[PDB]
């Protein structure tokens, strides 16, 4: 992708650990990061770079690393773990805000 | 917060009888049942295949089948009009 | 409560077409604008293209595989997101996702057209090419 | 008109494969008493149609998926000689024989007729107990136009048997040809219709024909409820029973494109299957009497449109406010969930209500003040 | 195919008379009333509802294969012999007497 | 229909509808084409004054 | 001239140029 | 107005046949079936067959057939019943009925007068 992202990682049911996704036109424009367990609704994990939705996980945290755009989950939850997602804009001042695809959480 | 809105054109059909026109192929004007006045018909019919829905038919109480009777009679009866009455035979 | 049931497509031929609707309830449609974005079964969501704001252009932008493929309109009279997807392929495929698009910006780190997030959307609408 | 192409429609009930034509296709309008002949023919097996099978005073019908020929023939060498009896009037009549004079009769296929009954009592059985004895048996009485298959051929008219046809029974588990005598009248009354009657003149010549048994009319006997056996017997009935064979399919339907929905805005017959709101962005003197009455019903609905304050065409925002007394669902479902036919049905009752009030009492505030 | 209640069925004027057809097979259900030395009429026709001239006192019906028919306030005119008929079937034949 | 006829103007320009409702509402066909004629005309005279509305058009004569 | 234009309340009109000088004149 | 005028109230032996006759009035008699029906006392009401003219079909009832005609004079718009060979179980009234719409033939709304034929 141009919002290049990682596999996955695993977990340890208590952990306060981060994961990551790249792609360079973040360090231009804003962030963005998802939640979606399979067959279930996707959900909003950050609203902006600095910001997260009304009714996000309490125990996620971390913000962005640069277009390295990483975040941290605490308190790690077997059902929550599932998998994430990233996106932003795939050219700096472009209106085309491609979906960079996810990471397993394992 | 809702209000009516006017939509001409919408798929609604209701049951009904009507008139319908004979509409043969090209026609010697001499056979019983051509009255020789049946618009010519369409050599690609514009049967249009639907989506998924039920209708239900009843062929046993249909119009189609009362009209096109009276339809032949009158036909047949029109073509015996102008011919002999034998009515010296008897 | 943002009832975003979006329901259409199925089984069709490598060449064809089809009609996909977004139904939405519960928020201000007349101005929110709307986004699609596809997630092939052996795959991620992948970004398919959104209407813009009505009074913000009113216009749509496509993505880097789709563009000259689909289009997206919205009759806001009856809160209803229509996407025609036509001319396809057959990596074409997946449970074609319907959202409602944000704005977000803010001053320091600044920069067109900045970002938006897909907060409340659908339940999904599976759609498989053969 | 609406056409089922369900291949095992049996006459009545829902339908659903249906699909929508202009014009029927081309019925010939073949004229026979107890089989059915050329018409059309079933797609997979044979159809037994009735009202209710188990009435004994409505007639079965018929339709076999493959035909049974029947050859038919007028040995008569027959000369032809006329006369004139009155100015401008011939009558012709048959001058003599030349040959033996023979009999009329029909040849059908004895391997495949017996194929054909065994086909019909095998779809009989459905109906009734698998346990039946089912007997074909001749007709009980009548005319002859009844008790004998009556048709045309060459231009003379044949009154064939058919007792060798319909004689078995049929328990519940090559190359020769059946031979039905026919008799040949002149004297020809078809619609039996109280004093009418034709003439048909003789045809020079020997006369064979090569037609389909492609249908045929059952009337069971009853009367009995431990006989444990059903008689079915041929009867010509109706003349109307022969083209309920050809126009089973179709249906005419009168087409109302007018329709009033709630939306959120103040001022072909195809995806009727659709929901609505994909349905919305998708989309001689008989045939005077007929174009006519069209271009009434064309004005009448822009007389409506004249008088909505909707002088366009298609869709048109309107000043009357939805009633919640309506039927509501709220205005997610209707768009989403529910077909046009189905919301029409579903405010049909009250259509009248809302075209009082989307008249000229609305617009007179909007257009008059 | 069809039974019907007891035929010897014997009431005084006034009370309500029930008369009870079964029918095995499916199939619109009529009665029919007859006079002595006169002919039959049709009282009843598709299950429940009354022929015209007949008054109101003549009515019932049930779902299941079991029909009922009853009869209120009996008069002089009442008292006839009932049959119930379903397509060329009639029973057995109840008399109503006082 | 006709309600209004005898009443002074303004009031009865109220019921205009009842009277444009109420037109187009071998004998036959001779009579409902006559009918469907005057409609017609009525209209195309009313089109070639300046108007689409059954309502009232007031002008620059 | 459908919708467009029968509700026309647009003083952030044209958000993707209201973007293109929201911060550039910063 | 529908009337059915029956005719007959021949006694008869066993083993002859009898005949009798039945006039419809008021409705047109080509386009409207008819029935017969025989009461006896004591015995189920059986129905007998049924006669449609225009064509004169004829559907006999299977314990009477070979033993019971049905015809008719269209000009005189009246049916004629026949029984072949009388017994002593033959004794009834016969009754010419006709359904009450006859759309739907077994409404037996009308019926004849009745002829009594004893045995
Ligand atoms: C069911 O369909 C079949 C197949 O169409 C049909 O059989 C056909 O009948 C017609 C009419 O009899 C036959 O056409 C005749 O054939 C011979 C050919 O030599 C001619 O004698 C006839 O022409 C004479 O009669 C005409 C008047 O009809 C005159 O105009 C003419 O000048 C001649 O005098 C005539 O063409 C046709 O051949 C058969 N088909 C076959 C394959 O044999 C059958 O009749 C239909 N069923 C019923 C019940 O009618
Ligand atoms: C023959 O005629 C009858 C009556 O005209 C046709 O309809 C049948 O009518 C009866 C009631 O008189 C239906 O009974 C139904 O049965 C079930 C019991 O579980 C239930 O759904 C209903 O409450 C009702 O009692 C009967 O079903 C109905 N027959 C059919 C097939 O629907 C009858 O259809 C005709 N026979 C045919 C077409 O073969
Ligand atoms: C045949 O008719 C019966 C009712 O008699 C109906 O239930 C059935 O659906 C019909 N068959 C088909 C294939 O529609
Ligand atoms: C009818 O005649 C044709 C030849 O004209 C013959 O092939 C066919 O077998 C005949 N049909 C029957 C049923 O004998
Ligand atoms: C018709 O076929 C049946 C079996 O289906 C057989 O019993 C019977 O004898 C055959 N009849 C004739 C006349 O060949
Ligand atoms: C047909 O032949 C049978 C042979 O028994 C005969 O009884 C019958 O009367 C014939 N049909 C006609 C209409 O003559
Ligand atoms: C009838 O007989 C005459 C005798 O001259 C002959 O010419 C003619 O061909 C015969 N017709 C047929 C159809 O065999
Ligand atoms: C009889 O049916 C077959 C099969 O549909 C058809 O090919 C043939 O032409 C038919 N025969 C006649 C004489 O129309």
């Amino acid at each position: 992708y141009e919002l290049t992202q990682e596999t996955g990682v695993s977990v340890a049911l208590g952990r306060t650990v981060t994961i990551t996704c790249r792609g360079d036109s973040l360090r231009s424009h804003y962030a963005s990061w998802y939640q979606k367990k399979p067959g279930q609704a996707p959900i909003l994990l950050f609203y902006g770079k600095n910001n997260r939705p009304s009714g996000v996980p309490d125990r996620f945290s971390g913000s962005a690393s640069g277009n390295r755009a990483s975040l941290t989950i605490s308190g790690a939850q077997a059902e929550d773990d599932a998998e994430y997602y990233c996106s932003s804009r795939d050219k700096s001042g472009s209106r085309l805000s491609v979906f960079g695809g996810g990471t397993k959480l394992t | 917060n809702l209000w009516v809105t006017v939509y001409y054109g919408v798929p609604v059909w209701k049951d009904a009888e009507t008139t319908l026109f004979c509409a043969s192929d090209a026609k010697e004007k001499h056979n019983v049942w051509a009255t020789h006045a049946c618009v010519p018909t369409d050599p690609n019919p514009q049967e249009i295949h639907l989506e998924n829905v039920i209708e239900e038919f009843n062929m046993w109480k249909n119009n189609m089948v009362e009209q096109m009777h009276e339809d032949i009679i009158s036909l047949w009866d029109q073509s015996l009009k102008p011919c002999v009455k034998l009515t010296p035979l008897c | 409560e943002v009832q975003l049931v979006e329901s259409g497509g199925g089984l069709v031929k490598p060449g064809g077409s089809l009609r996909l609707s977004c139904s939405a309830s519960g928020f201000d449609f007349d101005n929110a604008w709307m986004t699609w974005v596809r997630q092939p079964p052996g795959k991620g969501l992948e970004w398919v293209g959104r209407i813009t704001g009505p009074g913000e252009g009113w216009s749509v932008d496509y993505a880097a595989p789709v563009e000259g493929r689909f289009t997206i309109s919205r009759l806001n009279s009856i809160n209803f997101l229509y996407l025609e997807m036509n001319n396809l392929r057959m990596e074409d495929s997946g449970l074609y996702f319907c959202a409602r698009t944000g704005k977000y910006y803010d001053f320091w780190s600044g920069y067109p057209p900045g970002e938006e997030y897909f907060q409340d959307w659908g339940r999904g609408t599976l759609v498989t090419v053969s | 008109i609406l056409k089922c192409k369900d291949k095992k429609f049996n006459g009545t009930g829902p339908c659903p494969s249906v699909s929508t034509v202009q014009c029927t296709h081309g019925i010939k309008p073949v004229v026979s008493t107890q089989l059915l002949l050329n018409g059309s023919l079933a797609e997979e097996e044979v159809i037994i149609r009735s009202e209710n099978i188990t009435n004994n005073a409505k007639n079965i019908l018929v339709q076999l998926n493959t035909p049974v020929q029947i050859n038919c023939t007028r040995p008569n060498n027959n000369t032809v000689k006329s006369i004139r009896i009155g100015p401008g009037q011939a009558f012709y009549y048959t001058g003599d024989i030349i040959g033996d004079i023979r009999q009329a009769h029909c040849n059908v296929s004895k391997a495949t007729w017996n194929e054909t009954l065994g086909k019909v009592v095998k779809q009989l059985r459905k109906h009734f107990g698998n346990n039946t004895i089912i007997r074909f048996a001749q007709s009980s009485g009548g005319d002859l136009e009844v008790t004998t298959h009556s048709f045309n051929c060459g231009g003379e008219f044949f009154y064939c048997n058919t007792s060798g046809l319909f004689n078995s029974t049929w328990i519940s588990n090559s190359n020769d040809s059946i031979t039905l005598p026919c008799r040949i009248k002149q004297i020809i009354n078809m619609w039996q219709r109280i004093g009418q009657a034709m003439y048909a003149p003789p045809i020079q010549g020997v006369i064979r024909c090569v037609s389909n048994i492609t249908g045929l009319i059952l009337t069971r006997d009853g009367g009995s409820t431990n006989s444990t056996t059903e008689t079915f017997r041929p009867g010509g009935g109706d003349m109307r029973d022969n083209w309920r064979s050809e126009l089973y399919k179709y249906k005419v339907v009168k087409i109302e494109p007018l329709g009033v929905a709630p939306t959120r805005c103040k001022r072909f017959l195809g995806a009727a299957g659709s929901t609505m709101g994909a349905a919305s962005m998708t989309l001689g003197i008989k045939q005077l009497q007929a174009r006519v009455l069209a271009v009434e019903h064309y004005l009448r609905d822009q007389q409506l449109l004249g008088i909505w304050g909707c002088s366009g065409k298609l869709i048109c925002c309107t000043n009357v406010p939805w009633n919640s007394s309506w039927s509501n669902r709220d205005l997610s479902e209707i768009w989403d969930k529910m077909t046009w036919l189905q919301w029409d049905k579903e405010i049909s009752n009250y259509t009248q209500i809302i075209y009082g009030l989307l008249e000229e009492s609305q617009n007179q505030q909007e257009k008059n003040e | 195919v069809l039974t019907q209640s007891p035929g010897t069925l014997s009431l005084s004027p006034g009370e309500t008379a029930i008369i009870s057809c079964r029918t095995s097979q499916y199939g619109s259900l009529a009665w029919y009333q007859q006079r002595p030395g006169q002919a039959p009429r049709l009282v009843i026709y598709s299950g429940s509802t009354r022929a015209a001239g007949i008054p109101d006192r003549f009515s019932g019906s049930r779902w299941g294969p079991d029909y009922n028919l009853t009869i209120s306030n009996l008069e002089s005119g009442d008292f006839g012999v009932y049959y119930c008929q379903q397509y060329e079937f009639f029973g057995q034949g109840t008399k109503v007497q006082v | 229909f006709l309600g209004a006829a005898g009443s002074t103007m303004g009031a009865a320009s109220m019921t205009l509808t009842v009277q444009a409702r109420n037109l187009l509402s071998i004998k036959q066909l001779q009579a409902r084409v006559l009918a469907v004629e005057h409609y017609l005309r009525d209209q195309q005279l009313l089109g070639i004054w300046g108007c689409s509305g059954k309502l009232i058009c007031c002008t620059n004569v | 001239q459908d919708l467009l234009a029968l509700d026309k309340w647009a003083s952030l009109w044209n958000w993707f140029d209201i973007t293109n000088w929201l911060w550039y004149i910063k | 107005q529908v009337q059915l005028v029956q005719s007959g109230g021949q006694m008869k032996k066993p083993g002859e046949s009898m005949r009798i006759s039945c006039r419809a009035s008021g409705y047109e008699f080509i386009d409207c079936t008819l029935n017969w029906i025989r009461l006896a006392p004591g015995k189920r009401p059986e129905w007998m067959g049924w006669l449609k003219p225009r064509g004169g079909a004829v559907n006999y009832a299977r314990p009477l057939q070979g033993r019971v005609t049905m015809t008719r004079d269209v000009y005189s718009d009246t049916a004629f019943l026949e029984l072949r060979s009388l017994t002593v179980d033959d004794t009834a009234v016969y009754f010419c009925t006709r359904g009450k719409n006859c759309d739907y033939n077994w409404d037996f709304e009308h019926w004849g007068r009745g002829t009594p034929v004893i045995v």
